[PDB]
């Protein structure tokens, strides 16, 4: 617990105590009330004065208590703003000092090396998937005749209705830009 | 008034990066020619005698332009290179340099932008009778 | 427990002591009131005054007791003030002492520039994400192609009733204060 959490700490604690003290006051104002009652019934003026004193008394008495109470809480609630601002205010000087430091050990010059190496490295694994593809491929070329293949692609189309022959080999934007380069 | 000059500041430098970026861009796409001669072009000249021109006055924002203008002064010669931050070279672009002059707005600039303020959020004003008038 | 709170909690117990006593001495003046009419009846007249004389006594004690009971709870319920606002009074000159302390050293300027670092630290960090995330977006071309992508958000808005054309490149304050800067 920190130095400034502990003086909150003790503020809210007083902020309470005083509060508490407003209603024991105001609870004996009642239980004064109701003596000052039987002492007139019974005819005791003297003990029904000492009472009526009382129950004025704790009145003030629990206004200024209430008063208290409110303005201690109102520097509590103040108190409250410096204790986290300053653990935010921390926080952030935290945040800046280690992203100076990885800024530092990983700059965008080097970010930008490193992502056009990584690009690079995976041009050079879609050439080698290519040519273990192609090796399988002609590893196995027996098994897999080409006219079989495009035999059971056409029975199959024909049973869907699709009309696309599948033994033979089956954008203008690209078309139009190419023309303009052999025109030049 | 004096808080639009701030406004006015800000647009200026916003259409000054405008035209920095298609600079650098240019160098990108005429890289070869840059990397190739040993001479500068002239179709460059523009472009890269405002990219150094306009280093120190950007280098608080854009820190690497710091180290684009080193280079084009490494490339054609650290001569060059304090030809180009007076412009005693003549090539420098001018809109640009108007755009990050330290010069105030004019009277009149001011209170333009005051008045398509005041009337876009729909707020009276009554502009300087003075200013209108000199404009 | 602090000296003062040693004397309120002596002033307390006084006051209650004090009270009892008072209860006490009502509760035998019953008693012996009692005991008068006991010996009325059995005609003891000497032993009948006995009892009125310590009736009309214990009277009298229970509103001495009671009023002195009275003056020292106002002076407890002062003594409370005193201890409450003398412990608010220190937390607050010790939060005065640890604000002075952390406004030294991190001031205004400091702060200042704390956090202008701190934006310029995350203009950075948007520069690489930009970066990073255009890379993936070139290695990972051919797995995304423009057209594919236009084709199905087209589908989705035709399925959703939307009229906005999918395929194209799909403020007036801006537009005329821009127009104000040609003009000059």
């Amino acid at each position: 617990m920190s130095n400034m959490e502990k003086h909150l700490f003790n503020l809210k604690f007083a902020a309470k105590e005083l509060s508490r003290s407003a209603k024991k006051c105001d609870k004996e104002e009642k239980a004064e009330k109701a003596k000052i009652k039987k002492a007139i019934q019974k005819g005791n003026m003297e003990v029904a004065r000492i009472h009526a004193e009382n129950a004025i008394r704790q009145k003030n008495q629990a206004v200024n208590f209430l008063r208290m109470s409110a303005r201690v809480d109102a520097v509590a609630a103040r108190v409250q703003t410096a204790v986290t601002m300053g653990k935010v205010t921390k926080s952030m000087a935290g945040v800046v000092k280690s992203m100076d430091a990885t800024l530092k050990t990983m700059n965008l010059e080097k970010i930008s090396a490193l992502m056009d190496k990584f690009e690079h490295q995976f041009e050079t694994l879609d050439v080698q998937t290519q040519q273990m593809e192609d090796t399988v491929s002609s590893t196995t070329t027996l098994t897999t005749p080409q006219n079989q293949v495009d035999m059971l692609l056409q029975e199959m189309a024909d049973e869907a209705g699709l009309d696309l022959n599948m033994e033979l080999p089956q954008d203008e934007l690209s078309q139009r830009l190419a023309r303009l380069r052999d025109q030049v | 008034r004096i808080r639009v000059e701030h406004i006015i500041r800000e647009d200026y430098l916003v259409e000054a990066m405008e035209i920095l970026e298609l600079y650098c861009d240019l160098l990108l796409a005429r890289f070869g020619l840059i990397q190739s001669m040993k001479e500068l072009d002239s179709g460059l000249a523009e472009s890269v005698s405002t990219l150094i021109w306009a280093a120190p006055r950007l280098q608080s924002e854009v820190a690497e332009l710091k180290i684009v203008a080193d280079q084009l002064c490494a490339k054609y010669s650290k001569e060059y290179g304090k030809l180009c931050r007076t412009n005693q070279i003549g090539t420098v672009n001018d809109r640009l340099m108007h755009k990050l002059s330290v010069e105030a707005p004019p009277k009149i600039l001011v209170e333009r932008y005051l008045i398509e303020i005041a009337k876009n959020y729909n707020v009276p004003y009554e502009p300087d009778s003075v200013v209108m008038a000199e404009a």
